[PDB]
């Protein structure tokens, strides 16, 4: 995994009234036909959770630092007097 | 079909004027105000 910041955009929506449960993921491997040989596959899985976030945007409109408000009291500290740099004191929070 | 998943199926733009104060509907949109050319630049993706 990097060691930097990138953002997502939006690729594809879709109109659908199903209902959904559970996903499946396909796979294909090279045919040597000597044929399915060994895998290696790298993929990883993780879940979504409701947060509450704070976001930076420059002159470009893009996103450039993001901060998590439930981390740790200095994250909320920054959460509630939105900003990202502080000075000495002390703060209710 | 009764309506029980989204409507898809439904279907004028009059035309355009600059610069006087007017009223404006864009894409369901509707103020009043003075419409005149910008030079910021969005991102590909984004309406307003």
């Amino acid at each position: 995994l990097p060691q930097g910041f990138s953002a997502l955009e939006p690729l594809v929506d879709l109109p659908i009234g199903i209902n959904i449960t559970r996903f499946q993921t396909l796979l294909a491997l090279h045919r040597s036909y000597l044929g399915w040989t060994a895998g290696a596959a790298a993929y990883y899985v993780g879940y979504l959770q409701p947060r509450t976030f704070l976001l930076k945007y420059n002159e470009n409109g893009t996103i450039t630092d993001a901060v998590d408000c439930a981390l740790d009291p200095l994250s909320e500290t920054k959460c509630t007097l939105k900003s990202f740099t502080v000075e000495k004191g002390i703060y209710q929070t | 079909e009764l309506l029980h998943a989204p409507a898809t199926v439904c279907g004028k733009s009059t035309n355009l004027v600059k610069n006087k104060c007017v009223n404006f509907n864009f894409n369901g949109l509707t103020g009043t105000g003075v419409l005149t050319e910008s030079n910021k630049k969005f991102l590909p993706f984004q309406q307003f």
